């Protein structure tokens, strides 16, 4: 007439700090430009979006 | 102690009195239905980034 009881649940593992994955939802794209330009016999440059 | 008119194999004898903690590990039973704390140790060697 014995008897045994046992129990387990389940947690979040210590190392999801530094190794762990993420998703994204995207949305439209903005854009930049950088141009190299030759004028009066010198080389300048620019950077504008 | 002596007890008279017995035999072997009918009686049961374990020692119970203990002055230090251990951990509770699931290869041991438990002592009590609600077991009571003692203490904690820490664990040892963090992770960290490097290079290959
Ligand atoms: C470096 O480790 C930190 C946490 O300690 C983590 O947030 C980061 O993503 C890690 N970087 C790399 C390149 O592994
Ligand atoms: C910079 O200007 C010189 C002329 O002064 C030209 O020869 C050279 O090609 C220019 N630099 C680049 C990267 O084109």
């Amino acid at each position: 007439e014995n008897t045994q009881l046992s129990e387990a649940h389940v947690e979040k593992s210590e190392s999801c700090k530094t190794e762990f994955a993420s998703a994204y939802r995207a949305h439209t794209a903005s854009a930049s430009a950088k141009l190299r330009v030759l004028y009066q016999g010198n080389n300048i440059t620019v950077a504008a979006y | 102690k002596v007890i008279n008119n017995c035999k072997i194999d009918q009686c049961h004898a374990a020692v119970t009195n203990h002055k230090n903690w251990q951990y509770n590990s699931p290869l041991v039973p438990r002592n009590a239905e609600l077991g009571d704390r003692k203490g904690k140790i820490h664990i040892p060697f963090p992770l960290a980034n490097v290079t290959c």
